[PDB]
């Protein structure tokens, strides 16, 4: 019965907001079932175990030649309680909301697709800023530490540590630059998020291959010998496609900041020199892959700061453009997102 | 035109595969099993990893409370000392 | 069981298990000085199969068998501290637990039946004569021996 | 009837096979596909306890199947200092 | 060695143990060298610095029991008539 009272609560749900109703259903499937067993049936341990049994059936419903939905639906749950948002809840609603989550949690049985799902969330909302509570974030780790062993949680929490000791590395890092020899010049204002290989989900993979614009090389050499002497035995490998940075068009007007990533940033580089800028004239210094460059190109022409001086559009060898002067912002702080 | 704000992500390796404090079986970067415990007293940057010439890293509070009796290294049995 | 599992205690450290195998648990003068008349056989046999702690200790340091082999009426009632001294053993109970005064059940017996009676029933045991050696010379046992071992010699 | 105990050092300590099951473990170690019911040599490799400690074992056997069922005034079994703490995890081991 | 407590890797003495106590509950052989040395892993897990895995032992062996003595109801469920003859 408990079964088909599932597939009547669960299997029935058209998208939407599917990882708000799932759970939702399973929750109230669970809380009917276990209310009824403890006022009828004597809260027997037979029948716990055969409603466990049975929603352990119902959680990871796998429609037949097709993976189970369950986990991702339940890590997107997660994301979307923690994630900061204008859904109005506080901290005691999202941390009762995740305490009746573990519930379900505990009847997936593929526990290790919800890590990969939940780590690839959860290092989006750390680095990007998209968590609402640092401290739900530790709740919700601990949660699932509680629920199941330290080895799931070991990736989750060295993550969840890394991003909260974040401040104390640029402070740090700060020091040394005070404290270094000579007033090394701060052109820039550099904040790392320094992450652990191997915790995080995110793959490097360099075969797309990049380089630093000069005025960063000078931050990268700093914190390179800072990172070598503070802190021993350590390569630190540079993660770019992640960096962003903030520009103001003072070229043009100044009317407005344009934080854009480093891949994006290094275009500008070469048509800071001069206006009129072709594709591998901008590509000698970036010397980039060609996939990593069209996509860039495109998404600024998207954002058409640079106007294509050649008629074709599209993407080919010569490819130059320049600077949009009579292109402007309604906004004073454009952000260029990705 | 030019960059003022910098924000900028960087991965790191120990040039050593070591993952787990083989004494606490946690991870060295987290904190030691000890310090796990009255963790509103502990500052949680006391766990710091300790080294041996093995080329073995536990926590330096682990290696330490194993070192009062036991003066050989946890893993392979040949004796510490610290880098 | 229920009861047990909440392990009560009396401020004299005495557990569930201590007041039912002392003679000098009150009994109040009405009729149930007629029936509940302590030491019990019964009473402790029923505690004991419930779960109780066998080896609890109170805050004086005596356990569940010293309590009982001071019991000043070893003969009249023989079967009832008989009873308890085979039921306390055969369960889980320790004959050589050392008291917080460094006395043996034997030495705080004050009583030729008790003695004998539970020297009837003292198994020997090579690690029990190893826990005395090691308290007896106060050798550093910390963190030398299993955990289980450590408080196996705070025992002794 | 002759079980022979193996120590960490090699020295077998072959002991009456009634003596040595009095320990839990010993008895348990014979017991199952451990049995070699051939009488020829029934060996037992303590590939853990040193030798000088499980000859204080073998002591120990035989000092209690004799003073077993006497209670007569035992004589105190002789434990070193030193040799404490390594015959309490040894008798930890070999339980009784 | 000796049987002072030390660091063991439950993940590994586990696969050396299980591969003796899944041959001893089907009556297969295994040699007389690895039974006594087995007495050591269990005991070297019960003991093992700085926290016991006697409860790591003990749940993982239920779960090993769980998943064998349940395989062997599939195998006595496989046979129609034959059930008692494969219970037995
Ligand atoms: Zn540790
Ligand atoms: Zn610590
Ligand atoms: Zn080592």
């Amino acid at each position: 019965h408990i079964h088909d009272e599932g597939l009547r609560a669960t299997s029935n749900l058209t998208q939407e907001n599917m990882p708000t109703l799932f759970v939702e259903s399973v929750l109230e499937v669970h809380g009917k079932f276990v209310q009824l067993i403890n006022t009828v049936l004597n809260g027997d341990q037979h029948f716990m175990s055969a409603l466990d049994k049975a929603l352990t059936s119902v959680v990871n419903y796998r429609e037949p030649k097709s993976v189970c939905k369950a986990p991702e639906l339940l890590a997107k749950y997660c994301d979307n309680l923690l994630k900061k948002s204008a859904k109005g809840m506080t901290e005691n609603e999202v941390e009762d909301r995740l305490t009746s989550f573990i519930t379900v949690f505990k009847y997936i049985d593929d526990k290790d697709v919800f890590q990969k799902f939940y780590a690839r969330m959860l290092a989006k909302r750390l680095i990007h800023g998209l968590s609402m509570s640092m401290d739900s974030e530790e709740a919700m780790i601990n949660k699932l530490k509680q629920a199941c062993g330290y080895e799931f949680t070991s990736k989750l929490h060295r993550m969840y540590t890394d991003m909260s000791v974040s401040a104390d590395l640029n402070n740090k890092f700060n020091n040394f630059i005070k404290n270094q020899d000579t007033v090394i010049d701060l052109g820039i204002s550099f904040q790392i998020y320094v992450l652990q290989a191997g915790a995080w989900p995110l793959t490097q993979a360099p075969s797309s291959t990049f380089a630093i614009p000069q005025e960063l090389e000078k931050s990268v050499q700093m914190f390179e010998l800072f990172y070598s002497q503070h802190f021993s035995g350590r390569k630190l490998t540079w993660l770019h496609y992640l960096c962003t940075g903030e520009v103001k068009m003072n070229y043009l007007g100044k009317p407005y900041v344009a934080m854009v990533t480093t891949y994006q940033m290094a275009v500008l580089l070469a048509f800071n020199n001069s206006e009129t800028v072709s594709y591998k004239e901008l590509q000698d210094s970036t010397q980039m892959n060609e996939k990593e460059l069209t996509k860039t190109i495109k998404s600024l022409l998207d954002v058409k700061m640079i106007n294509h001086d050649s008629e074709k559009e599209d993407i080919d060898a010569e490819s130059s453009f320049s600077l949009n002067m009579n292109f402007s912002s309604k906004r004073t702080k454009f952000k260029i997102t990705t | 035109f030019e960059v003022k704000k910098w924000n900028a992500v960087a991965l790191w390796a120990w040039d050593i595969v070591v993952d787990n404090c083989a004494i606490c079986r946690n991870h060295i970067m987290d904190l030691c099993i000890e310090c796990q415990a009255n963790q509103a007293s502990a500052t949680s940057e006391e766990c710091t990893v300790a080294w041996g010439v093995c080329n073995h890293a536990f926590h330096f509070h682990c290696i330490s409370r194993w070192l009062k009796t036991r003066q050989v290294c946890p893993l392979d049995n040949r004796e510490w000392e610290f880098q | 069981y229920n009861l047990i599992h909440l392990d009560p205690r009396t401020r004299e450290g005495f557990t569930l298990l201590h007041l039912a195998v002392n003679s000098n648990t009150p009994v109040d003068d009405f009729h149930t000085n007629d029936v509940c008349s302590f030491p019990n056989a019964l009473v402790t046999k029923l505690l004991l199969d419930c779960g109780a702690e066998v080896n609890a200790v109170d805050n004086e340091g005596n356990s569940a068998l010293h309590i009982i082999v001071q019991y000043n009426r070893p003969i009249s009632d023989f079967l009832t501290l008989h009873s308890i001294i085979i039921s306390l053993v055969e369960a889980g109970a320790h004959t050589d637990m050392t008291n917080k005064q460094n006395k043996t059940p034997l030495d705080k017996s004050t009583t030729g039946v008790s003695e004998i009676l539970l020297k009837t029933q003292m198994k020997m045991s090579l690690k029990c004569l190893a826990a005395r050696a090691v308290r007896a010379n106060d050798i550093n046992y910390q963190d030398q021996i299993p955990r289980t071992l450590e408080e196996f010699v705070g025992f002794h | 009837m002759y079980v022979k105990l193996i120590s960490s050092d090699g020295h077998e300590f072959i002991v009456k096979r009634e003596h040595a099951l009095t320990s839990g473990t010993i008895k348990a170690m014979l017991s199952g596909p451990g049995q070699f019911a051939e009488n020829e040599t029934n060996e037992v490799n303590f590939r853990e306890i040193p030798s000088h400690v499980l000859s204080k074992v073998c002591m120990y056997f035989t000092y209690k199947v004799r003073y077993t069922n006497s209670s007569t005034e035992i004589p105190e079994f002789p434990i070193a200092p030193e040799i404490a703490l390594e015959l309490l995890m040894a008798a930890n081991f070999l339980d009784c | 060695t000796s049987l002072k407590p030390r660091v063991v890797d439950f993940d590994e003495t586990w696969n050396k143990l299980l591969t003796t106590i899944k041959a001893v509950v089907m009556l297969e052989y295994v040699e007389r060298a690895t039974w006594n040395d087995r007495f050591s892993d269990i005991y070297a897990l019960c003991v093992a610095y700085p926290e016991p895995l006697g409860e790591r032992l003990y749940t993982e062996t239920k779960i090993f029991l769980e998943n064998h003595v349940r395989h062997l109801h599939k195998r006595v469920l496989e046979s129609e008539e034959q059930v008692l003859v494969m219970y037995h």
